[PDB]
This record gives C-alpha cells, structure tokens and sequence, in this order.
C-alpha cells in the first residue's frame, strides 16, 4: 500500500509492538499486502503477537483476508497454534469453514498440527467436523490421541474414506496407534472395511507386526481369513514379514494355514522361500492338523 | 556411491521391507528389493496436500534381487510430519503402505577427522572428530566411540557421546597398549530417529607405560 | 439436584472427563448446586478442564450462574487463568461486566492476578476499562508491567483515585516499579497529584528510597518542595530515613534545606536527632549556602 | 517471648521503619518504634477486598521508644498477593504507606536438633538438623552453616545448604581441632523472601588426628 504500509508489514512480522503502533498512528494502511498478498494481520497471526492483533482488528483489519494460497489469518493462527489470536479472530467473525486452494479448513490444519484447544475452539464456533480433506484422517495418521477423542465426541465420521478407500481405522492400524484403534472401534469403526486393494485393518496390523492391535481387532470380530487382491490372508502377510508371535495369535483365532494366494503359495511355502526356521516349524505343525 | 553402503546396512536389518531414509535432512529415497515375479506405482501424500506420484527406478542386485527406489523432490522434504507412502503393483494389488516421518529415518554419513591424543596422566586418552560434513542440526547428533585393542582383545569399550559433542575422554585403559578408535553418528531423540552411521576412519594410539 | 447431579459436582471438580460424560448420559442435572451454590460449570472453570466445559455448555449450562459470593464461571476462569475456557464462556455470552458482592468484574480479577491474555480477551469483548474497584490500581500495585501497558492503551484512567485519594502513580511510586511510573507519566499521570494526606508520588519515592524514580518524577516536573499534612517536604522524609543519595538528588533539583515542618524541624535537625553523620555533613554544607 | 528476639533483629536493620514479618506463613505482625511526640490508625487492603482496620497495641521499650504493633487475623493471611498497609496519625497526617507481599517477609524460628558426626576419613564432618518446628514449606527453606573454632579462630567457614536439605557435609578442616557448628534458616527464592533466622543451638566436635 502506502510507504508506511510495507514498513507496517516489516514491523508486524518482526513482532515490534511499539513500532506497529508508531506506524499506524502515522496513518499506515492496515490492509497493505506483500508479495504473497499477505496482510499485517496474516503476519501477526503467524508470529502470535496478541497486542498487534488487537490494534489491527480495532482499526478494521480484514478478518477473512486471503493470501494467494487461499489462506485466511484464521488458517495461519490455527496452523501456528496461537490459541488466543484464534479466539480474537473468531470473536470478530473469522470464517470457521473458509477453505484454502487445497480444500483445507482451519479445522483441517488445527487437527493435523495437534492443537487441541484450537480444535475445541473451532468446533464450538461450528466448524464442520466432516468437511473435505478429513481431519480424522490426519489425526489418525499423526497419532493425536486426544484430538481423535474430541473429533469422535463431536460426531466425526469414523468410517470416512479418502481417495484410496482408506478409513481412519486403516491409518490407525497401520501406524500402530493402539488406543486410537480402541477409541475408533468403540465408536463403531468397521473392523472389516476394505480399501480398493481389498485390505482390512487387520491386514495392515498383521503386515506391520502390531501384535496387540491384531488382538484387539480380532476381539471385535475382524476376519482372520480375509483376502486382499493377491488372495493373501493376514497369515500370508505375517509369514512374509517373519512375525512369529502374530502367526500364533492368528492360529488362536482360527487362521487357515493352507489358504493359497493367487500364486498358489501357502504361508508355509513362504517360510521355506525365506528360509524362516521358526515359522516353518510352527506352520508345519499347523498344516498337519 | 556412498549410497550403496547405507542401502546394504538397511537390507540386512529388514529384507523384503520398504526402507526409506534421509542422508542430510534435505532429501529422501525409499527402496525395497524382491525376487522373481517399474511394474509398480509409487504414490505419496504429504500433510494436507493431494496424493502425488514418484518416478520409480529399477536396477538389479545380489542373487536375482531387483531393487526399486524413488527419490522424492527437495520440495516435499519438510520434516516433523506424517508422510504416507503406497506401493501398488501394475495389477492394482497393494504391496506396501507405510506412514513414516521424514525426521525419523536419518542415516548420516560417518564422522571424519579423528584426532587421538594422550592425557597428561597414564590411562587417559582425548578423542576429537568432526560431524558428518554438510549436515545441519550438528547439535542433535549423538556419537558412539568404540575402543578396540589388537590381538583378539576385540571391542573393549563402547562409549556414547552426548548430543552435539565432538569430544571424548577415555579412561580405565591399560598402559603400554595399542588401542584403536572409531566413532559413529546418530540423530538424538526425541526430535529425530534413525540408525547408527557407518563407523568412521580409525586412528590408533599407544598408551604410555603403566 | 438429583443424586447423579452431585455425583456430577464430584466428577466435574475431579476433572474426570470420562466420568462426567457417563453421569450426564445418565440424565444428570447440568445446573446442580453445591453448598456454595457452585455449579459443575463453576468447578470445571476453576480446574480448567476444556472438554468438561464443552460438554456442559453444549447441554445448556448457565453461562452466568452465580454462587453465593456473586461469582460467575467467568469470574473464576479469569481468576484461575484458564484462557481457553474464558473464550468458550465469552462466545456463549458470559457477562463481561458482571460484578461479585465485592464490586469485582472479571477484568478486576484478571488484572490483579496478572493474566495478560485474559485481560486482552475481556477488553476485546468490551470489558469496562474504568469500572469500580479499579483494575489499574491493582495492576500498578502488583507490578504487572505489560498489563499496565495494555490497560493504558485501552484508555484506562491514569489518575483514577481510590478511597484514600491514591492514584496508580501513587502506588507505582510507592512500590518502586520504575517502568510503570514511566508509562504512567507519558500517558499524562499527574506528577503532583495529592492524596488526602497531602502526599505526592515524589513523597512516596523519597520516603521508600527509590532514587531513580525520584529522578524521573523530578524530570517530569514534580514539586521538590511540596509539603504533606506534617508540612514535610521530600527532603524531610529522605532525612528521617537516612537516604544520602536521594538528599543529593533533591539538592540538584532545588530542595529547601531549611524548610521547617509543623514541629519546626529542618532536615538538618532530623539528622542530629538520628545521629546521622553523613546527612548532617551534607545538609550542614547546604544550610550555610 | 520468641517474638522479642526477632523484633530486636529487625529494629537494628531499619530503625523508625514499618517492619512486618511472618513466623510460620499463617500469621503477620507489623510494628514500628518511635520517640516522644494508640494515637495511630492501622488500616490495610488485601487483594480485591475493601479497606479494613487493625487493633493497634502500644507498649514501651528501649530509650523512651514506644512500640506499636498490629496482629492481622489468620483470615487475611493468604500469600502471594499485594497487601497494602497505611499508618495514619490521629490528626490525619500520613506516617507510613507500604505495599508488601505476605510471602516476602518470612523470619523463621532457628533450626533445632543439631547432630554432628565424624566421617570415616579425617577432615570431613557430617551435620544434620531439623526444620523450624511446625513450619510448612520445609522444601523451600534454605540454611547456612557456620563453622567456628575456638581461640580467636572465629568463623572459618560459611556454607549455604540447598533448599529443603537438612544435611551438611564439611571438608577442608584441620585435624585435632575443636570446631563449633551452628545453622540458621531462610526462605528460598523466588517464591519467598525474608531474613535469616536466629542461629541454632551449637554442637561441637573434635576432629581426629591429622
């Protein structure tokens, strides 16, 4: 904007509370923009300087100004974890479900970054719990346990699917987040939901070697002998990865030892192919039964 | 090159697994090796951005083992965040699906510039070295010192060095003994995870008479 | 209220997030009251449990419920420094200028306790900067520098007087808070304001032995020879307390050595009465001029 | 009683000043002493409550010095907060006006139960004691150990003891020497301020032969 305007962009960024007041008193344009179409409000929300955020909003700063990437100060404050500023912005009418070029809402960014309080504050002001680019996918992936708890309490879709056919339980299973898998299951997550590849949560748990998770899934009624597009059961995947304990847990719950995949290979075949002594001994015993 | 060394270290740790690692926090290569049957699709999603693809390179190795690997751009190498990876066959069957963190798979180069010096008193030795060249976060790198002696003594001491410290003081040593020293590097917790680097260039010293 | 109601008062206090949800799902009365007429909302605001505060307000908890002492959850949250909860309450319409039996507003409590962000949040939602039992008196007394800065920026009365005739500058001067005295002076605090006892800020500074403050006051035009109800000048008070350096600073700025109080005593008289060698030497020299 | 000891310690520090202190964090007495001319009013304000009064007690002392003091109720003894005090004459002239914190004027009783013991090696001595009886916040009390020797040696060592620790190890001492030990107490920062307690009951030891 004015020459004082970019001096103000200088000062806002720097968190220089004295200098900000000086430049504004000199008639600086509060909605001056930088190269990125960022406003001093964007910069002050990013650095988390309360008093600058006060002085800007009191002088009519645009609460929902967008930079070239579609980002509002509410997006940046939610991303940077400045709870107070998020509050100040929200009180002044910041758009809870404005979306960046990427389809991201503040709730998206807050959930991904693991800012508990901001997620609470957003939800209380009516953030869409099941908007595009699902927060539950990110929270599940990242292992933000409490956030996943808050998400579910606020009515988030437990079995929402991304572009792959993956549900939050798929991601939780894969990453070995046991409690999250617990919370998900008790809220009615589908234990035998399949992505397009024919993978169930149990498949992921067996493959990654997450023993207890495999047990929790099994207790809630996961299919021990479900097959993917390879015609591979959890026992096939467990075998390939040499997971002895998991093979035993699979056996406990009624696994088919002589299930053949689309190569015609059994788990025992796999064990010989890998020269896995331990697996071959236990699988050999199971095959004769 | 220096890449081959680290790839071999990892393969021994997890055969037929999808191994990803970072050398200097500014790139990333994921790779696996398999037998007789790119006929594979490498896709990845990074933190709130849509699902992208990566050019797989195919090259042979070992006993009939084909190694596929993908080098992600420096654009998508920001750390501390879930990075979702999927390897899917031509046929559309799943093959691998991991969630890793960029920061949690650091395999640094070996430390260099070993300098071993005797203390003013018998039995004590001062070792100094340099962080892996052209690496950031020198402050978060921890080292381990190995003290070998010849003649079937083997490894006698294994000493962890604190984060960022490129200095080691050894005691409790036998006098009049030719000891051999090496150091490896690793990223300190909980900000970073990974494996120990390959062991450094050795230097030896003959301790004084006691 | 109901039997579950007091179980809920039990659980709210304890911060037991699981148990709170359990008791409410069983039909517990959200506005049950204890012996003190405190509600679970009071207790949850006091302990700062975000999710309990969420679940209560979502189930129609009375945002401006008063205990027997006139305290609203907004008062307790402001007093205990739970910023998020203060935000949640404010968004749900908590009364910014509700007053306890003692005449205290949330802004009163937040300023006294030194909760910067809460004071900001209260002020943004329109807290009365110059309400009864002045926040500036407490902030000045306590030495909350930044809070005094925020108070003044938001238009607080620099020369508000309590029941004694004391202004914030009186309190700042007395406690030896140099910067605060600076900030106050630059916003137009009266350097020679008098309480009913005839005391100016300079009197307080001289008596307590705050040398630099005495200097700052003097530069801004404080009366070096102002008298209280004893007819005592700063030099009298400085003498009685044996403050050598202050006597010298007083001398620099034109102090009357032979001013007599209502006892007829000069500063030099005082020095002999206390057997103060140092003072008697310098005052003796000053008396002969 | 034990009150008189502490009042005398303070008077020497600040004559004709308004001295307030707390013995056990559960009360407060403010006092001053003055010459020839309760003819005074004691008022106080505590943190967001209206201005109240306190019954002044007048008693004599010293050379013509009258001592006025006020004992605040246990109701108004909550800590960590500005407590505004005003002493105003009958005539309505000001006399004193302070702002203090309750927690910042702690004068504890002397430590008790001194136990001095020789170490297994010559020159070292182990001292133990007890916190001031019936005091809270034993964890925030710091002590100082004085080591005197007889025969005009005077005070040789002055050792600060860490907060909450009622144990002291002394070294660097001369053998075959009768040393005398005392300890005083004080409240550790920054949560609390105040003066050193009076010095404890002494115990002596004769160090072994070296």
């Amino acid at each position: 904007g004015s020459d004082l305007g970019k001096k103000l962009l200088e000062a806002a960024r720097a968190g220089q509370k004295d200098e900000v007041k000086i430049l504004m008193e000199n008639g600086a344009d509060v909605n001056a923009v930088d190269a990125a179409g960022g406003t001093p409000l964007h910069e002050a929300a990013r650095a988390g300087h309360a008093k600058i955020v006060l002085l800007l909003l009191e002088q009519g700063a645009d609460v929902n100004a967008v930079d070239a990437a579609g980002g509002t100060p509410l997006h940046e404050a939610a991303r940077a974890g400045h709870a107070v500023i998020v509050a100040l912005l929200l009180m002044h009418g910041a758009d809870v479900n404005a979306v960046d070029a990427a389809g991201g809402t503040p709730l998206h960014e807050a959930a991904r970054a693991g800012h508990e309080e901001i997620v609470i504050l957003l939800l209380a002001m009516g953030a869409d719990v099941n908007a595009v680019g699902t927060p539950l996918h990110k929270a599940a992936r990242a292992g933000h346990l409490e956030i996943v708890k808050v998400l579910l309490d606020h009515g988030a879709d437990v079995n929402a699917t991304d572009i792959w056919d993956a549900t939050p339980l798929h991601l939780a299973a894969l990453i070995g987040h046991l409690e999250i898998v617990e919370v998900l299951l008790k809220n009615g997550a589908d234990v035998n939901a399949s992505d397009i590849t024919g993978t169930t949560p149990l498949h992921l748990a067996a493959t990654m070697g997450h023993l207890e998770i495999v047990e929790v899934l099994l207790k809630y009624g996961a299919d021990v002998n479900a097959y993917d597009l390879n015609g591979a059961t959890p026992l096939h995947l467990a075998a390939r990865m040499g997971h002895v304990e998991i093979v035993e847990v699979l056996l406990k719950y009624g696994a088919d030892v002589n299930a053949q995949d689309k190569f015609g290979k059994t788990a025992f075949d796999i064990s010989i192919d890998n020269g896995n002594e331990d697996l071959a001994e236990i699988l050999q015993a199971a095959a004769l039964e | 090159p220096k890449f081959e060394s680290k790839a071999a270290l990892l393969a021994a740790r997890g055969p037929e697994e999808l191994l990803c690692f970072t050398e200097r926090l500014e790139d990333l290569v994921c790779f696996w090796e398999e037998a007789a049957s790119g006929q594979y699709s490498f896709s990845y999603q990074l933190e709130d951005e849509p699902w992208k693809l990566c050019r797989l390179h195919q090259a042979p190795t070992a006993r009939g083992a084909v190694r596929f690997w993908c080098s992600l751009p420096t654009a998508d190498t920001s750390s501390f965040v879930p990075l979702e990876l999927r390897v899917t066959a031509a046929s559309g069957a799943p093959r691998y699906h991991r969630v890793i963190h960029i920061n949690e798979v650091v395999l640094l180069d070996a430390p260099v510039g070993l300098v071993a010096r005797l203390a003013d008193e018998s039995g004590h030795v001062v070792l100094r070295w340099l962080p892996p060249p052209e690496t950031p976060m020198t402050s978060h790198i921890r080292y381990e010192v190995d003290v070998s002696a010849g003649q079937g003594a083997g490894s006698v001491q294994r000493v962890e060095i604190l984060e960022g410290r490129t200095e080691c003081v050894l005691s409790n040593l036998r006098g009049r003994t030719r000891y051999t020293f090496a150091v490896r590097a690793r990223m300190a917790e909980p900000s970073f995870g990974g494996f120990w680097s390959a062991w450094s260039e050795p230097v030896s010293l003959l301790t004084p008479s006691d």
